[PDB]
RNA sequence: GAUAACCGCUGAAAGCAUCUAAGCGGGAAACCUCUUCCAAGACCAGGCUUCUCACCCUCUAGGAGGGAUAAGGCCCCCCG
RNA sequence: ACCUCGAUGUCGGCUCGUCGCAUCCUGGGGCUGGAGCAGGUCCCAAGGGUUGGGCUGUUCGCCCAUUAAAGCGGCACGCGAGCUGGGUUUAGAACGUCGUGAGACAGUUCGGUCUCUAUCCGCCGCGCGCGUCAGAAGCUUGAGGAAACCUGUCCCUAGU
C-alpha cells in the first residue's frame, strides 16, 4: 500500500475509486495499490 | 408596579412528552421551555414557576447524521489523563436517559435556580412512568405559525 | 409572548397587528393585561390578527 | 459456584511436602458459619449469601442486631458478611440456618483470601510509596528522606490529584489471589494455606474459591 | 437502471409472495426473505415475472433500483438451483476431510484447523484435496468460502493453500 | 464487546468493474467490559431489613418553646 | 523589544513526576528487487517497558559490558520558599596575550557564605458539624473514580 496525498493510476489496468471517503487506486498488480492520505 | 409572584401564586402542572421518533435537540428545547416556565404569562426570571416534565421512551429518541457514532460525551475525573469519552450510541445503550438528560440540562441556565429547575425533570427509558398519581397531561411539540 | 402564543399568535405578528389596528397600548400595560385580565388580552389578539395582511409573507 | 467461608488467621508455620519440599503455610481457623440471610434478585436486586461467624455473648449483641438473628432463627454471631454470588441457581444451594465448615474446600484448591492489612500509621514517602530519598552525604542538606519536587512550574501552577505523598498507611482491605490450600483439617476445622494472608493474627478473613484459577 | 429495468423470470415451480416492502420467495430448496429499500417499488408481471421500478431518476433511486433487481434475482436463483463454490487445495501434505457438519483441514500448522458450518450451509469433500461449499444464500456461501480462502497466507512462491476451482493466483520465482 | 490499519462477502449508480452507495462479516498490548481497591455529600443524598415505636409542662388553642425518656450513642474507666 | 530591572536566581546532576506521538521494544497489517532465517519501506497502535559502568562540571559525544529495547520531545531548555553547587559570572592569586599605565581577555588556572516558623489556592492524610422528612442499628447496590497492564530464554511441533 502506498499512502500519499497524490494517487495516480500507474498503469492502464489501474482504476480510481472512492471508498469510505478516501480516494483509492485498485489494481491487479499489488504494487499499484494506493490510498490517499 | 409590574406584577410579581407572591407566596401562594405559583401553580404547577404535570406534562408528559413522548420522545419516540423525536429529534433530540427539538425535544430538549421544548422540555427546557416548559421546565423554565417560559410559556406562562406569570414568568419571572428570578422565580421558578416551571412545570414538571416527564419524558418517556427516551431510548427511542432520534439523532440525525453520523452523530450516533461521532458525537462524543466527554467527562474529566480531575486526575491527569482522566478524560473519558463515550459516543451517543454507546451512551444510549448503557444509560438511555442520560442522553436526553444531558441535552435538557445544557439548555437550562447554569445557576442555582437552574439546579432547582432540574428537580422537576423526570426521564424514563420505557413507555411507562410511576407518576400516574399526578395525572400528567400529554404534551405535543407544536409550532405556532406566523 | 407567552400570552400571545397561548392565543396561537407569535409576539412579532401581535405587535405588527396592534400597530396596524392603531392600538397604542404600550408593553407595560399589555403585560399587565396578559397577567391580570386574560379575556381583555384575548380580545386584543383578535383585533391584531384581523388587522394583519392576508398574506404576511407577500410583498408590501 | 464460588464457595466461601469466614475465618480467623491463627498464625504461620511450616509443613513438608511428600517430596520433602518445605511449604510455608498460614493457618486459618475456618470456623463454622451459619447462613443468616439470602439475598435474591427479586428482593434485593442481586444474589448473595449472608454468613455469620464467631461466638458472642447475647449480653453483647445490640437489640436491632438480635432482632435480625431472631428473624433468621439462629443464635447471634460477632461477625456478619456477605458473599456475592453470580446467579440465583448458586443461591439455591443455600438455606437459612445451614452450617458451613472448612470441608467445603478440598486439598489443592486455589483460594483468594481477603483481610484487613496491618496498620502502619502515618508513613513517609520512602516507606509508603518506595521513594528513593536523597544522598546521605555530598552536601545534601536535611532532605535525606524528603520527597523532592511535587510539580512543574507556572504551568500548570498546581499539584495534580494522585500525587504520591506521606500519610496514613495500612489497615486496607486486601485480597491475595490464587493461594493453594495445602491441607484441610476437618477435626480442628482448619485450613493450611500456602503463603501469606493479609492481617494480624486473630483478624477476620474471608476465604473464597479463586476466580482466576477456580 | 439498465440492470433494474430487466424483469426477473419466475419458473412455474417457484412461488413468489409480495407483501409491501417485505418479499418472501419459496422454492424447492426452501424459503428466502428479502427487504427492498423504501423508495424502490416491487411489482409482479401476472404473466409470471418480477418487475422492479423506481419513482425518480434521482441518484439514490437509480442506485437502489439496479441493486434490488439483482438481489431478488439472486434470491430466485438460490431457491431454484442453489449456490455451490468449488474449491481446491494445493501443496504437499495439505488435506481436507469432513467430520460430520464440520470441516477439518491440515494446512501445515502444528494444530489442525476446524471450521464449523453455520446454519444453512453444507460442506462436501470429493477428494482429500478437492471440496465444495453449498447453500441457499449467495452471501452466506461467499462469506464462508472467503474465510476458508484466507486459512493460509497467499503463497506466490510455491502456490500452496486453498484456492477457488478456476483460481489463477499471482506467481513469482524466489531464485535464492 | 465495540473498533484501528488491513482483509472481505453480497452489489448498483455505470449491461463491465467496484469492500459501499442499501445491507452483512473478520480484525491489535490502544478503547468498553473483565481483575484489585475507594465509593450514596451519587442533593435522583439509593436498597434489604431489625429495634424503639413513649410522656409531661407553658404560651394560645397557630405554630412554637422547654423538660424528662426509649432503642441507641457519647464521655469517664481497663486496653490494643 | 510587548510583560517583568521599588528582583521572574543560571548550566549540569539529584528527587519527584505529568503530557504529546513525529514509536526504540513488545502488539496488528499492506508492498517488497519478501525462497527460508534475517531485513527494507509504508500504514495502525501511547497499555506497559525503555540497564549498569569508564572519561568530562558538563549537556552532547566517544567507549566498555549487557538488553526485547537501551525512543524523540513539551511542561519558566518541568522541578534551588525540594537538595546539590563541579562549570559560568563579585572581591584573592598566577600563566599566556593585549595596554606606557590603571587595567583587560565567550583564553586558561587554584580558591571562594545557597536565607525564610506556609496566610491563601493546590496536593496527601485525619477529624468536627449539619443534611439525606421520626430517633437508631446490621448488612448492602454501584452512578462515578483510582490502581494494575513489561518481557526473555530453553524444550516440543521440527532438523519438518
Ligand atoms: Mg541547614
Ligand atoms: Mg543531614
Ligand atoms: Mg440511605
Ligand atoms: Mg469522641
Ligand atoms: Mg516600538
Ligand atoms: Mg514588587
Ligand atoms: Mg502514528
Ligand atoms: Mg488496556
Ligand atoms: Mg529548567
Ligand atoms: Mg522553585
Ligand atoms: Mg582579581
Ligand atoms: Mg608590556
Ligand atoms: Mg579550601
Ligand atoms: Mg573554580
Ligand atoms: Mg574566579
Ligand atoms: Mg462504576
Ligand atoms: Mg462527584
Ligand atoms: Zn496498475
Amino acid at each position: 500500500m502506498k499512502v500519499n496525498p497524490s494517487v495516480k493510476p500507474i498503469c492502464d489496468k489501474c482504476r480510481v475509486i472512492r471508498r469510505h471517503g478516501r480516494v483509492m487506486v485498485i489494481c491487479s498488480d499489488p504494487r499499484h495499490k494506493q490510498r490517499q492520505g | 408596579p409590574t406584577y410579581t409572584p407572591k407566596a401562594g401564586d405559583t401553580t404547577r402542572s404535570w406534562y408528559v412528552i413522548d420522545a419516540s421518533d423525536v429529534v433530540l435537540g427539538r425535544l430538549a428545547s421544548a422540555a427546557a421551555t416548559l421546565l423554565r416556565g417560559k410559556h406562562k404569562p406569570t414568568f419571572t426570571p428570578n422565580v421558578d414557576g416551571g412545570d414538571f416534565v416527564i419524558v418517556i421512551n427516551a431510548d427511542k429518541i432520534a439523532v440525525s447524521g453520523d452523530k450516533l457514532t461521532k458525537k462524543f460525551a466527554y467527562r474529566h475525573s480531575g486526575y491527569p489523563g482522566g478524560l473519558r469519552k463515550r459516543t451517543i450510541g454507546e451512551l444510549l445503550e448503557k444509560h438511555p436517559t442520560r442522553v436526553v438528560e444531558n441535552a435538557i440540562i445544557g439548555m437550562l441556565p447554569h445557576n442555582k435556580l437552574g439546579r432547582q429547575i432540574q428537580k422537576k425533570l423526570k426521564v424514563y427509558a420505557g413507555p411507562d412512568h410511576p407518576h400516574a398519581a399526578q395525572q400528567p397531561i400529554p404534551f405535543e411539540i407544536k409550532q405556532v405559525a406566523q | 409572548n407567552a400570552a400571545a402564543r397561548a392565543n396561537d399568535i407569535t409576539y412579532n405578528r401581535l405587535i405588527q397587528g396592534l400597530k396596524a389596528a392603531g392600538v397604542e397600548v404600550d408593553r407595560k400595560n399589555l403585560a399587565e393585561l396578559a397577567v391580570s385580565d386574560p379575556a381583555a388580552f384575548t380580545a386584543l389578539v383578535d383585533v391584531a390578527r384581523a388587522a394583519l395582511p392576508e398574506d404576511v409573507n407577500a410583498p408590501s | 459456584a464460588r464457595k466461601g467461608i469466614l475465618g480467623t488467621k491463627l498464625g504461620m508455620t511450616q509443613v513438608f511436602d511428600e517430596n520433602n519440599k518445605v511449604v510455608p503455610v498460614t493457618v486459618v481457623k475456618a470456623g463454622p458459619n451459619v447462613v443468616t440471610r439470602i439475598r435474591t434478585t427479586e428482593r434485593d436486586g442481586y444474589s448473595a449469601v449472608q454468613l455469620a461467624y464467631g461466638e458472642i455473648s447475647p449480653r453483647k449483641v445490640i437489640k436491632p442486631v438480635a432482632g435480625q438473628f431472631a428473624a433468621a432463627g439462629v443464635n447471634p454471631r460477632r461477625h456478619v458478611a456477605e458473599l456475592r454470588l453470580d446467579d440465583e441457581a448458586a443461591v439455591a444451594e443455600y438455606e437459612v440456618g445451614q452450617e458451613l465448615t472448612a470441608e467445603i474446600f478440598s486439598d489443592g484448591a486455589y483460594v483468594d483470601v481477603t483481610g484487613t492489612s496491618k496498620g502502619k500509621g502515618f508513613a513517609g514517602t520512602m516507606k509508603r510509596h518506595g521513594f528513593r530519598g536523597q544522598g546521605a552525604a555530598h552536601g545534601a542538606q536535611a532532605v535525606h528522606r524528603r520527597p523532592g519536587s511535587i510539580g512543574g512550574c507556572a504551568t500548570p501552577g498546581r499539584v495534580f490529584k494522585g500525587t504520591r505523598m506521606s500519610g496514613r498507611m495500612g489497615n486496607d482491605r486486601v485480597t491475595t489471589q490464587n493461594l493453594k490450600v495445602h491441607k484441610v483439617d476437618a477435626e480442628n476445622g482448619v485450613l493450611l494455606i500456602k503463603g501469606a494472608i493479609p492481617g494480624r493474627n486473630g483478624g477476620l478473613v474471608v476465604v473464597r474459591s479463586a476466580i482466576k484459577r477456580g | 437502471s439498465r440492470i433494474g429495468k430487466q424483469p426477473v423470470p419466475v419458473p412455474s415451480g417457484v412461488d413468489v409472495t409480495i407483501n409491501g416492502q417485505n418479499l418472501s420467495v419459496k422454492g424447492p430448496k426452501g424459503t428466502l426473505t428479502l427487504d427492498v429499500a423504501e423508495p424502490i417499488s416491487v411489482s409482479r408481471a401476472e404473466d409470471g415475472a418480477i418487475v422492479v421500478t423506481r419513482p425518480d431518476d434521482e441518484r439514490r433511486s437509480r442506485s437502489l433500483h439496479g441493486l434490488s433487481r439483482t438481489l431478488i434475482a439472486n434470491l430466485v436463483t438460490g431457491v431454484t438451483e442453489g449456490y455451490t463454490q468449488k474449491m481446491e487445495i494445493f501443496g504437499v501434505g495439505y488435506r481436507v476431510q469432513l467430520k460430520g457438519q464440520n470441516l477439518e483441514f491440515a494446512l501445515g500448522y502444528s494444530h489442525p484447523v476446524l471450521i464449523e458450518a453455520p446454519e444453512g450451509i453444507t460442506f462436501a469433500v470429493e477428494s482429500p484435496t478437492k471440496f465444495s461449499v453449498s447453500g441457499i444464500d449467495k452471501q452466506k456461501v461467499g462469506q464462508i468460502s472467503a474465510v476458508i480462502r484466507r486459512l493460509r497466507r497467499p503463497d506466490p512462491y510455491k502456490g500452496k493453500g486453498v484456492r477457488y476451482e478456476g483460481e489463477q493466483i499471482r506467481r513469482k520465482v524466489g531464485k535464492t
